[PDB]
């Protein structure tokens, strides 16, 4: 489970992201599409080029999901229930790909929050994204 | 592990700016802190009980220097990683029996350290080139399993 | 989560394993040690040769853990709490290795229960062992 | 992928008894049922809504035949799996973009099918030999990613 220190760390790192949440989610998706091209196939109706309004809009959706998970960290299976259905049933997302996006979210936070991305907060964020990934693959 | 010249360019230019006394130790420490089962292989290093204890451990810094040196080695022989890493593969696979998934993890942790240290400069294209690199290194280090 | 059908399938497959549970756990461990030699390092104080009394005794321990999980399938985190602490904190078991032993447990069941190991029951067993592995890696 | 002669002996002797019209379809069907995200690559096969629908689907059996033939091909060329699987690697990696973890999964599912069909004859040493084989195939099929 996420410890009290993990929940504190995650909350604090997210607090520093501020209104950049949407932009950082877009950047994480771009990092994943470029670094792990196999993931691109899940978005054939997207233009994945840099500056894509569709990647921008989706990055905000993703960030908002993660923020809802942070806000309901003690109740994530419930909070993310509908997204778990979507990702397993309709989209059939390979579980490997949650590891790839989680890593790209970490890289994005590290590139943008030098003071906050300490080894401890990096550990807490990895456990948080792993927890989100476990829920999203639960169905 | 074929990098395009633009990939090679992005990789080599950033790497010249890397503090090779420190970055390998940052990566190894984070590996032990983020993936604590890896501490199984480093019990002789002493106090690993807290993140501060790990990051400040002199043996962590010292050993990470050698790890980073092997990455630097691979960056010089990108088109022959298997040969460069044969001895380390024998060591990690035949002697140490480290599961090779942890080679992937250390490579991803290194990438996180580079992002942390270089910020904006660690662009998504630069990352994608480094991912090809750390993937190639892990695969070469795992050859003795294949 | 495990569906009602999954719970039924796992229950029934376990029912047919019967008093061979301890033996099958020992065989799964042997299959793992031979197939995935990296796992051997977790048992230095064990003789891992065929017919080892220590592999036999540990297979029973493992089978009893899985039977407790089957019996408390709706409360696995609590039922397996003490074992999750043991595996993450003291033993520091690499999470990859739970995948390897789960596979070997499936192989052992398939080799012994030809009538019960249908594609559906195989799917349910895989989900059950994945759920056990998630708990055992949760700390 | 070095099988000892005892390993080669264990593998080839069991393989001669495999029903090559059926076992590949059994393995592909189980892959789709146990790991349903793989159904994303086989939407053209039609009804996959239930396990029975999958296992009795004629497209599943017919395509599984070809899959098993590739395994059979690899079993003949253990010393050059890279070469044997180059064409399929381009298809699965560059054209299909299947994550290579799923090559490992199909290999493990094949191993479960062999265990199911051969019972006690699928001894732990025979399994350990087959695991070397399905690892070698997955690695060669993934070479266009490496
Ligand atoms: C951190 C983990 C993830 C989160 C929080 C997340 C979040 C979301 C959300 C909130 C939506 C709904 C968008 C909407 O309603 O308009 C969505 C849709 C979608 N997700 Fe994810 N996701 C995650 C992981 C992934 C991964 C790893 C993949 C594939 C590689 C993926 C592929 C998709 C696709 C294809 C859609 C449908 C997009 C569309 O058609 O507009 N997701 N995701
Ligand atoms: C990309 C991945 C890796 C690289 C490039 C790397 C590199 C190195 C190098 C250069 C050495 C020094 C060998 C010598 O003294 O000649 C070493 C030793 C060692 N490595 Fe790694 N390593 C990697 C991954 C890992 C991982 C993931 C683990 C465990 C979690 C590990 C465990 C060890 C241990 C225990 C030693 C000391 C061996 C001894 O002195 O007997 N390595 N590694
Ligand atoms: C299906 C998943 C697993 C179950 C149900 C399980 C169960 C158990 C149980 C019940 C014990 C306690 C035995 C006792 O009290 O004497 C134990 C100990 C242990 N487990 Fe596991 N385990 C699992 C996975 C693993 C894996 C994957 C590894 C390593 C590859 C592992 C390594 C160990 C070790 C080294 C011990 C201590 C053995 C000793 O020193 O006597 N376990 N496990
Ligand atoms: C060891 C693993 C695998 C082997 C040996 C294998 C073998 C084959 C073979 C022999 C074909 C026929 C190619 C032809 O028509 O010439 C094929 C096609 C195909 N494979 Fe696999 N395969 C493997 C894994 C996978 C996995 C895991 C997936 C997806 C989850 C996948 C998706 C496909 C698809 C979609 C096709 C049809 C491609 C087309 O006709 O355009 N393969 N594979």
């Amino acid at each position: 489970v996420l410890s009290p220190a993990d929940k504190t760390n995650v909350k604090a790192a997210w607090g520093k992201v501020g209104a950049h949440a949407g932009e950082y989610g877009a950047e994480a998706l771009e990092r994943m599409f470029l670094s792990f091209p196999t993931t691109k196939t899940y978005f054939p109706h997207f233009d994945l080029s840099h500056g894509s309004a569709q990647v921008k809009g989706h990055g905000k959706k993703v960030a908002d999901a993660l923020t809802n998970a942070v806000a309901h960290v003690d109740d994530m299976p419930n909070a993310l229930s509908a997204l778990s259905d979507l990702h397993a049933h309709k989209l059939r997302v390979d579980p490997v790909n949650f590891k790839l996006l989680s890593h790209c979210l970490l890289v994005t936070l590290a590139a943008h929050l030098p003071a906050e991305f300490t080894p401890a907060v990096h550990a807490s964020l990895d456990k948080f994204l792993a927890s989100v990934s476990t829920v999203l693959t639960s169905k | 592990v074929h990098l395009t010249p633009e990939e090679k360019s992005a990789v080599t230019a950033l790497w010249g700016k890397v503090n090779v006394d420190e970055v390998g130790g940052e990566a190894l420490g984070r590996l032990l802190v983020v993936y604590p089962w890896t501490q199984r292989f480093f019990e002789s290093f002493g106090d690993l009980s807290t993140p501060d204890a790990v990051m400040g451990n002199p043996k962590v810094k010292a050993h990470g220097k050698k790890v980073l040196g092997a990455f630097s080695d691979g960056l010089a022989h990108l088109d022959n990683l298997k040969g460069t890493f044969a001895t380390l593969s024998e060591l990690h696979c035949d002697k140490l029996h480290v599961d090779p998934e942890n080679f992937r993890l250390l490579g991803n942790v290194l990438v996180c350290v580079l992002a942390h240290h270089f910020g904006k400069e660690f662009t998504p294209p630069v990352q994608a080139a480094y991912q090809k690199v750390v993937a190639g290194v892990a695969n070469a280090l795992a050859h003795k399993y294949h």
